[PDB]
């Protein structure tokens, strides 16, 4: 047990177990170069980098899986929220933690990824006949996430059966718990829109289903835990 | 066995057909001896599919025009294909000014003379194209849309005051070149719905591939 | 004027053939690139990914594709049984087509090399036992029952221990030409067969879950080929 | 002969394309250029140039179209008050199309860079006063009054001290694509927004113009770009 | 981002329409199959409004010369397109002995042929051309207009002793290279009205661009 | 464009003639070949058996 504290904020998260850094790119700020060249974008060091603890979603043996979207997530709660709205251009790395508290009685699997522009696309109707992108609930479902609706799919027609080709973690019960993933600035363009472009997307799917002989809380807790590595914003309103 | 065909430039060559203009003696499609084309490289069915292996990429193209009657056949008629760079206007007559404008690439063949080929560079004002956008581009539905992502547009038309003499076909080959691609994810596994968005079936999700009967009997 | 005589090919388009042609915007200054996080320069880095191995291909409900994802093992297994099997089949349908590998091989006509498949035991971790994984190369038929397989390359594996094990199979090569009822395609002909069998009973203390799950994820090895591109694509795109 | 094969593109006219052909006079030797003072060699040299912006550009009637040049300042505004307002599009239609770099831009697609408004104050010089020029960058809305526009950047300008002041616009990036009624044209979207409010009242002495007009002069930074050509003209040549 | 499409060369380059003569087989205009134009580099609309953002000049052209039948058909007709060098009479018949004159350089093709085309050194016997010439030249209104200037003159015709057998239609392309430009004079915001000074309607004076309701609302 | 006359026997199509002509297959990459025992490189060897 050792726990990390990098804020006003204090996770007594295991003493250092493994991360899955993604595309082997440690997040960073700018060299000298971007969307902005004579306009120095202010490097949020102060409350902007600190433990946020979005609100534990609760597992079942029946869970389709959940995703949230960056950068939109925090852009609520938090000064990180403070900032994502008050600015014009942003550009932020990032380092999410899923942990789960369950029980050497319990057993699962979750894959736990991070997607890049992750555009979701809800049933288009009901069999296959209505142009109707997802609704503002799914492009930016807050800090509270959102559930998959066909998990097999992604709810992009996209086969999970390969999600592993994405920077990724597993959580599978018997063998641990917490996972790891630091994730770089990936964008097409130096300096994006942090209110209404999210530049990626964090999947966790049940793999594994849920499961517990009678008697055991039928709940697990996924608990995610996310820190703002390098944020940088330009120009406020 | 030498690795150089799984390459990203051996993967994404080859000139493929694109476009298809077609112009009628008289009919109903593109009645005045003219059609604009929006380059698209879906014009290609199964190339969707392999772009969109990747959410980032950079390329050029080289384009051939294959044109002709319905029969096949090679006649003495002149053509000019023009470019419109995304961001000039497009041709809306069979004189609009838009053709007189120079800072849009025409170029004039004839039938009689080989395919005619140009290149267009990678356009985008961003690093490069993406094929997937989360978001808006800071009434109607913008999402997925990304804007910064249009090639140009051809403009195919049979020189000359008047119409053509000969019925017309003009095939688009495009051969993609110097390829960089990012951020590779899942492939496609449901058919497409739009060109739009990558909408499915909400019902009809079939399973990546066939499936058996019980999973001990191969 | 310098003397030319014209070869054949002249004013001849080939689709493949890559010279050049002038650009359409001469001074056009294509937007520098900047660094995207990771670029891919050759497909054959992507099959050495491991991507879930749909083994349990039967499901083909609608709401149950997701258990395609995993196979079970349980109490009602005994000893010795077969728990399931399948073919080193990379490109062919199957089990493999879930995975990234099978579906770029799709894109290409011939290949070889060697693969890994790993297995993630996803059960209690009160559990315990000793599952049997074993490979038969090209012709031996699936073992009859698991003594046999044995006597060949196995893996006996036990998830009270490692919860985790992976199996290599040396070499498959889809070169040996065929021609079936009209789609003259490569046919494989080198199905290895991976048989997994139950070495020991389900093994669980009162108050866990009585039924696993065992997850499989492959991938080929480094040393892996393809060669012949063939844009065989189902998935077509459609005008809305 | 020496052998050779015809790539496409034989026989082509391409208009941009610019390879050669001879010279229709080939002795003919084009009287030399002597020194022509001040050659430009590049447009963008222009746009540095600080032209007058038309920020008054309402009076449209034919008798006073020189009052589009320069907007007032007086008494009858107390504190507070807001003078005027306009938008950081130097493409776009506004104030910008009375400048050179507006008019050039008109000629090319797409562009970005630092632009550099100037106000010169050409009131009485027993006048004094203080202005405040406020720039608020893309999205938030024009501020609702004075205060509020303070707690952003902003520059209370003093005529009684300095009869001049120069604002910085960070930058303007007209690259955000669109596609209006037709005209899909690279829509600049970055519309940043300078305010001037009145900090204090017009202040002058018994003897003095009880009203004056302020100059405006905007031209872009030095790291100006511009990209794609686009000949759009309304001006054109009539025959006779 | 690069500063280079913001040069002279690279504002100025792109091939132009700036001619298009017509040898109807029978009618008004150029009724003896042959026409005279004179190189005017402002037969490109939007041309004048830029070459006059400068007051002095200074460059060569590549003219390009596509021609077909009004339909845009090709046909087995030879032509002869032939220069008058500023200072050397034109024809004014069919078989004027001017055609002739060898100091006046032609340019036989067929249609068959791919576009004729030659290159025009920087004429004028000044150090370069000039927009607006402040004066007069040392009964008659002879202000602004500046002699030396005169790029010369083409004068297309069907080969040939009797009249051409197909109606023909010969567009002139003209891309001016190797530009220097001086002293840099404010744009044109006035309707032009004639190709000769730059008068504008004396009442019809409108604001340099669009207007607004009042300064203060945006 | 850089002067060129053509000669007589352009266009024409030799059977014996063996200039070249662009690949089918660009990227591809004739599978290796390995040592096989005993080759022939001039017919003259089998004359001498």
């Amino acid at each position: 047990v050792a726990q990390l504290t990098i804020g006003n904020s204090t996770i007594t998260t295991q003493e250092a177990a493994n991360i899955i850094v993604g595309y082997g790119e440690w997040p960073s700020y700018c060299s000298d170069s971007d969307a902005t060249a004579v306009d120095k974008p202010t490097r949020p060091d102060v409350s902007v980098n600190r433990f946020y603890t979005l609100d534990t979603k609760l597992w079942e043996k029946s869970s389709k899986g959940w995703y949230w979207k960056f950068p939109d997530v925090l852009t609520e709660t938090g000064v990180f929220g403070q900032n994502a709205q008050f600015h014009y251009l942003y550009r932020s790395g990032f380092c999410i933690h899923v942990q789960c508290n369950a029980s050497k009685f319990h057993q699962g699997a979750l894959l736990v990824a991070i997607l890049p522009e992750y555009v979701i696309g809800t049933v288009a109707g009901g069999t296959g006949t209505e142009d109707s992108h997802p609704p503002y609930k799914q492009t930016q479902p807050g800090a509270d996430g959102f559930e998959l609706q066909h998990p097999y799919v992604l709810d992009a027609g996209i086969p999970i059966s390969q999600l592993t080709v994405c920077p990724h973690q597993w959580i599978n019960l018997r063998t641990n718990n917490c996972a790891t993933i630091i994730v770089p600035y990936i964008n097409a363009l130096p300096f994006d829109s942090a209110l209404n472009h999210c530049n990626f997307g964090l999947l966790v799917v049940p793999i594994s289903p849920l499961d517990y002989d009678q008697g055991a809380t039928p709940v697990i807790p996924i608990t995610i835990t996310l820190a703002p590595m390098c944020s940088e914003f330009a120009g406020l309103r | 066995h030498s690795t150089a065909e799984t390459t990203l430039d051996s993967f994404f060559s080859r000139a493929g057909l694109v476009g298809e203009i077609d112009l009628p003696l008289e009919g109903t499609t593109n009645p005045n001896g003219y059609a604009n084309w929006d380059i698209d490289i879906t014009g290609y069915a199964q190339m969707r599919r392999k772009v969109e292996l990747f959410t980032y990429m950079r390329f050029d193209a080289e384009f051939t025009f294959v044109a002709c009657t319905p029969t096949g056949g090679v006649v003495p008629q002149l053509l000019q294909y023009m470019f419109v760079p995304p961001g000039a206007p497009k041709p809306d007559s069979r004189e609009s000014l838009a053709w007189q404008t120079a800072t849009n690439p025409s170029v004039f063949v004839k039938l009689s003379d080989p395919p005619a080929q140009v290149s267009v560079p990678f356009m985008s004002p961003a690093s490069a194209y993406q094929w997937f956008y989360d978001g808006y581009p800071t009434k109607d539905l913008e999402y997925g849309a990304c804007p910064n992502n249009m090639m140009g547009t051809f403009s195919v038309r049979t020189v000359g005051t008047s119409k053509s003499k000969y019925p017309l076909v003009v095939r688009i080959y495009m051969r993609m070149k110097h390829v960089r691609a990012w951020i590779p994810r899942p492939m496609r596994n449901q058919n497409y719905l739009f060109k739009a968005n990558p909408n499915y079936a909400g019902n009809s999700i079939k399973p990546t591939g066939a499936s058996r009967t019980a999973i001990t009997t191969l | 004027g310098f003397p030319t005589e014209l070869k054949p090919g002249t004013n001849q388009f080939l689709t493949t053939d890559d010279g050049v042609s002038a650009p359409i915007l001469p001074n056009f200054y294509p937007t520098p690139c900047i660094h995207i996080p990771g670029e891919v320069r050759n497909l054959l880095e992507l099959c050495q990914v491991e991507t879930i191995l749909e083994v349990n291909n039967v499901p083909t409900n609608a709401t149950s594709l997701m258990e395609r994802l995993r196979f079970p093992v349980s109490a009602q297994a005994g000893k010795g049984e077969l728990c399931a099997v399948f073919r080193a089949d990379p490109g062919r349908s199957g089990p493999w087509q879930s995975t990234l590998l099978g579906q770029l091989c799709g894109y290409y006509t011939q290949w070889s090399g060697s693969l890994e498949v790993t297995f993630m035991f996803t059960g209690s971790f009160m559990a315990t036992g000793k599952m049997l994984i074993a490979y038969t190369p090209p012709g031996g038929p699936l073992p009859k029952d698991r003594a046999t397989a044995m006597l060949g390359t196995h893996v006996i594996w036990d998830f009270g221990l490692q919860s985790s094990v992976t199996l290599v199979i040396p070499w498959i090569s889809n070169t040996h030409y065929r021609a079936h009822a009209r789609d003259g395609v490569f046919d494989y002909y080198t199905t290895g067969l991976v048989s997994i069998w139950y070495q020991t009973n389900y093994v669980v203390p009162i108050g866990a879950p009585n039924t696993a799950y065992i997850i499989a994820l492959a991938a080929a090895q480094k040393n892996f080929t393809m060669k012949l591109c063939k844009d065989a694509s189902d998935i077509l795109q459609t005008g809305t």
